[PDB]
RNA sequence: CUCGUAGAGGGGGGUAGAAUUCCAGGUGUAGCGGUGAAAUGCGUAGAGAUCUGGAGGAAUACCGGUGGCGAAGGCGGCCCCCUGGACGAAGACUGACGCUCAGGUGCGAAAGCGUGGGGAGCAAACAGGAUCCUGGUAGUCCACGCCGUAAACGAUGUCGACUUGGAGGUUGUGCCGGCGUGGCUUCCGGAGCUAACGCGUUAAGUCGACCGCCUGGGGAGUACGGCCGCAAGGUUAAAACUCAAAUGAAUUGACGCUCGUGUUGUGAAAUGUUGGGUUCCCGCAACGAGCGGUACAAACCGUAGGGGAACCUGCGGUUGG
């Protein structure tokens, strides 16, 4: 439930959490 | 962040044009790339800093040691009225002035009731723009309105940013500010004419009924000739000083 | 197909809290990981099965 | 005064401090502490050692009820979370359970901004 | 006129008037030449989470193929009936007639 | 949509016959039925922007298929519009 | 046209749960808050903390996925009403009814405006405390109207046909998990193409139809005029003058050492001398020989605001980080 809370506490800006789930989409490729 | 341009300099000095038997001042001398030029024309030279060692290098200048007069206090609660009184003339002031803090200092100096012959200062071409800028225009704001209202602001000279060193990423500019020896438009409060202006340019995209509306009335403003259609930007300074004699006597 | 009233077989795609499994950890197919998302809701609606354990 | 003997722990484990308050199964509070009112300011009130003296504090303050079992229940991100339990349990409270109870929104309400530092 | 599926419980306090609730809810739906394919009283049961003080309700499980106005007010009498607490009326493709998994 | 029953009705009117359902009568008569009945649904919903796309898919269609009937027979073309009040 | 399938497709009305804030009461009594450290602020009129009750607005954790849907912009709790599109199976039916479109019309993120409500959180501006923090107005929300702009992007117009192949997701369906047959979608890659990068059956391959648009950089998408708008501005759109470059892609360097030949690349160049282990060994397009973020040579886009402006902040978007 920590993992949440570090998410939580400070507003992200939409097209910044869409770039970071995009990075991770193609880092999880090898 | 500093001035390391020589033929800037020069322009500012000669754009300054200074004479013999007035009083001048200048506003945080620094390393005095500004003073050098100046303390030559001059008699008595005042400057206020707030460094104790460049203020004794200032001190041991040998062309600058003997015309310097060196204030070590805060320019801010700085009172320029005693020096006018003290020269018997208005005061002339040349600050080059960061540009952090030399906003508040020329409000500080428009308060001494017109005490100061000009007033020259470096400030950013978006700030000096605005300062000069009149109505219905995006420049126009409620520094505009303040401004004017004390003095009058005449552009300089643009100054690049290569001028400066280290070179900053914004233009800049030289403006001197002549106070009004008459006002043309007195009011009677200036407190009430900077709320008017705080409230209007708040929202400074709505009609004037909207952001005035917790002040004046529909009638009221027709009452004025005030257009409440006009936004913020379309009021000249004549009727932001007539809205705050209005409100003063009303309230 | 899935039923939101089999309790029973809700309570093996969530979790102690009450969260729903994702399917990659159970493997199920795409179209019914949809409709047991969407029958757990209804069930929860209904007070089959909780939101959360903080109730 | 009263004797109840059993109660449970809520401590607020933040950021910049921790709190520790001891209420019955009522929800009625007994006595608390915090690792600010214990000279632990700025960065010292942030550590996990603020909150084990706090902690102790607390029992000092509720050892008139004689409260043997207590639960603790976890809430706030910050760190001393597991320092108030061992003080706790090292106080000779007692452990019967431990829960976490940290609010999490789905998704309610915005944010503040993150600051820039 | 489609098939409905419709839940809703009951006031545990209340329960001895379920029948008669029953009753008037299918009067309307035979009257309305609606066909009630399959119903399920689940009585009293456990609620996962507590609604107004309440711990158990008296759920009611009922299927009903009928037209949207006879539901319509069905669903509004729901509204304003204090012993039902909770509703729930599902459109389903077709009509099914088999025992549910709670009972 | 439409209703097959309702869908049923309008075929065996304009149509030929049961089987034909590919006919321009038929086609216009079924576009026309649909556009009519929408009209008191935009009515109520204007924000409705996505359905009026669609709406307005069979107002071009139904346009085209007129002025082909047309061009090619006029007379019944004719006797189509004004058995369906259109025009 | 019939049957069926999946879907945050659209509009309208309900309802649920968590969380935030505030209010009332009880327990409880000195801090809370915040920062690198502080202070303003909040607190003996009783905070923060805890339990219960109520009010209010906004948004829908998990599911959730290089998943799905939509022409695009966009679209995530559950339920009902209305409604659009798509796809599959097997037929019937019409018989070119088609494709593309200047003007035109509608749609169109965020911001902004008009009228009237709403306002929890967040928060331009503003006010105060510091060397970011506290407080908080517009705004974000709703009804209706306007604005018509985005790095509105796949920086790839729409429609059709043809052309080697692999792996995966997502929805159909046929036959006996296998076996084919569809639609959309992701990655890799051949020929081919391209300045290179790279694209590569979803083309930037091979052709056809039509529309839009460009021909140096700056001045400038600026001035004037028209049109539109309440305004902000939008759209259409120059010239004088100035510079001889501006720009794209890739390469070599910065922030033990070379040659010969061969090989890769249009090329600059690389390979050798890129790797593993220990000068040496082995692998190896090399084989042998002679020797000891840069704008250099976070950024940006649209919009709005600034009185502690060497630039900064709110909202949404882009990767050209
Ligand atoms: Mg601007
Ligand atoms: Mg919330
Ligand atoms: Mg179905
Ligand atoms: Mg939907
Ligand atoms: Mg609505
Ligand atoms: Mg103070
Ligand atoms: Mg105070
Ligand atoms: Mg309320
Ligand atoms: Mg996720
Ligand atoms: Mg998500
Ligand atoms: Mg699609
Ligand atoms: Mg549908
Ligand atoms: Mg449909
Ligand atoms: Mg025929
Ligand atoms: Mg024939
Ligand atoms: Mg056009
Ligand atoms: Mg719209
Ligand atoms: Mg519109
Ligand atoms: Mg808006
Ligand atoms: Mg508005
Ligand atoms: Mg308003
Ligand atoms: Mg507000
Ligand atoms: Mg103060
Ligand atoms: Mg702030
Ligand atoms: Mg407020
Ligand atoms: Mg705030
Ligand atoms: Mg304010
Ligand atoms: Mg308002
Ligand atoms: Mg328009
Ligand atoms: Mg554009
Ligand atoms: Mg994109
Ligand atoms: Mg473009
Ligand atoms: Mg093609
Ligand atoms: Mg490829
Ligand atoms: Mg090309
Ligand atoms: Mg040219
Ligand atoms: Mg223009
Ligand atoms: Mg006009
Ligand atoms: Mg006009
Ligand atoms: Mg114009
Ligand atoms: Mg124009
Ligand atoms: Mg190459
Ligand atoms: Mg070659
Ligand atoms: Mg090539
Ligand atoms: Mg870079
Ligand atoms: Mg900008
Ligand atoms: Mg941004
Ligand atoms: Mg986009
Ligand atoms: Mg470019």
């Amino acid at each position: 439930v920590l993992a949440e809370v570090r998410r939580r506490e400070f507003y992200e800006k939409p097209t910044t959490e869409r770039k970071r789930a995009k990075a991770s989409a193609v880092k999880r490729h090898a | 962040n500093f001035l390391n341009d020589q033929f800037v300099i020069d322009s500012i000095v000669s754009a300054i044009n200074p004479q013999k038997g007035q009083a001048m001042v200048e506003i945080g001398p620094g390393l005095a790339a500004l003073t050098e030029p100046v303390g030559e024309r001059l008699d008595q030279l005042t400057v206020i800093e707030l460094d104790r060692d460049l203020a004794a290098r200032l001190q041991t200048h040998p062309f600058l040691g003997p015309k310097l007069t060196i204030y070590q206090q805060d320019a801010m609660t700085f009172n320029f009225g005693e020096l006018a009184e003290k020269m018997g003339q208005p005061l002339r002031v040349f600050g080059n002035l960061p540009y952090n803090i030399s906003t508040p200092l020329m409000f500080h100096l428009f308060s001494y009731t017109d005490a100061i012959a000009d007033m020259h200062f470096m400030l950013q071409k978006e700030v000096v723009n605005r300062l000069v800028a009149g109505p219905n225009s995006k420049a126009y704001g409620r520094l505009s309105v303040m401004a004017q209202y004390y003095c009058n602001v005449i552009p300089v000279l643009e100054v690049p940013p290569s001028a400066f060193t280290p070179p900053p990423k914004v233009d800049s500019a030289v403006v001197r500010l002549v106070p009004h020896a008459t006002m043309p438009h007195p009011v009677k409060d200036v407190r009430v004419l900077s709320r008017i202006t705080t409230e209007a340019f708040n929202q400074r995209r709505k009609t004037i009924r909207n952001s005035l509306g917790n002040l004046f009335s529909v009638e009221v403003l027709t009452g004025m000739g005030i257009d409440p259609a006009m936004r913020a930007e379309n009021i000249s300074v004549a009727q932001y000083c007539q809205m705050a004699n209005y409100l003063a006597e009303n309230a | 197909e899935i039923d939101y009233k089999d309790i029973a077989t809700l309570k093996n795609y969530i979790t102690e809290s009450g969260k729903i499994v994702p399917s990659r950890i159970t493997g199920t197919r795409a179209k019914y990981q949809r409709q047991l998302a969407r029958a757990i809701k209804r069930a929860r609606y209904l007070s089959l099965l909780p939101y959360t354990d903080r109730h | 005064r009263k004797q109840v003997s059993d109660g449970v722990a809520h401590i607020h484990a933040s950021f910049n401090n921790t709190i520790v308050t001891i209420t019955d199964r009522q929800g009625n509070a007994l006595g608390w502490a915090t690792a600010g009112g214990s000279g632990f300011r700025g960065s010292r009130k942030s550590t996990p050692f603020a909150a084990q003296v706090a902690a102790e504090r607390c029992a000092d303050a509720v050892k008139e009820y004689g409260i043997k079992n207590l639960e603790v229940m976890v809430k706030g991100p910050g760190p001393g979370r597991e320092s108030t339990i061992r003080a706790l349990n090292a106080a000779g409270f007692r452990i019967t359970n431990i829960t976490d109870v940290t609010p999490i929104p789905h998704n309610g309400c915005r944010p503040p901004k993150k600051r820039r530092v | 006129m489609r098939h409905y599926e419709i839940v809703f419980m009951v006031h545990p306090d209340q329960s001895e008037q379920v029948p008669g609730m029953i009753e008037r809810y299918t009067a309307a739906i035979t009257g309305a030449e609606g066909k009630i394919h399959r119903l399920e009283d689940w009585g009293r049961r456990q609620l996962a989470y507590p609604i107004n003080k309440l711990h158990k309700a008296h759920y009611v499980l009922m299927n009903v193929e009928a037209p949207q106005e006879v539901i319509d007010e069905l669903e509004t009498t729901f509204r304003f009936n204090d012993a039902v607490i909770r509703s729930m009326v599902m459109r389903t493709k077709h009509a099914v007639t088999e025992a549910s998994p709670m009972v | 949509s439409l209703s097959t029953e309702a869908t049923a009705k309008i075929v065996s009117e304009f149509g030929r016959d049961a089987n034909d359902t590919g006919s321009t009568e038929v086609q216009v008569a079924l576009l026309t039925a649909q556009i009519n009945h929408l009209q008191g649904h935009f009515a109520e919903h204007k924000k409705d922007h996505h359905s009026r796309r669609g709406l307005l898919r069979m107002v071009s269609q139904r346009r085209k298929l007129l002025d082909y009937l047309k061009r090619k027979d006029v007379a019944r073309y004719t006797q189509l519009i004004e058995r369906l009040g259109l025009r």
